[PDB]
């Protein structure tokens, strides 16, 4: 009947899932470059920059 | 390597440079080592005809 008695295992699962999800999410950042996708940078500039 | 070109095109002799001469007549490598010498021969290589 009573739930929330298994906090530790659920916490471990949530931590792993959140870490993996944010690692995946980081791909969309810019890091100060012109764009966040390689193809746009390649297909809009000569290699010097 | 020696040649004679027009006055305006001297800026096209550089690594990673583009234009009309750098892509059709003489292309320099991106990692070029060595260097370039240029001077003016108007009173010698230019004729009234």
């Amino acid at each position: 009947s009573t739930a929330s008695a298994l906090g530790k295992l659920q916490n471990v699962v949530n931590q792993n899932a959140q870490a993996l999800n944010t690692l995946v999410k980081q791909l969309s950042s810019n890091f100060g470059a012109i764009s966040s996708v390689l193809n746009d940078i390649l297909s809009r500039l000569d290699p010097p920059e | 390597d020696s040649f004679v070109i027009r006055g305006d095109e001297v800026r096209q002799i550089a690594p990673g440079q583009t234009g009309k001469i750098a892509d059709y007549n003489y292309k320099l490598p991106d990692d070029f080592t060595g260097c370039v010498i240029a001077w003016n021969s108007n009173n010698l290589d230019s004729k009234v005809g």
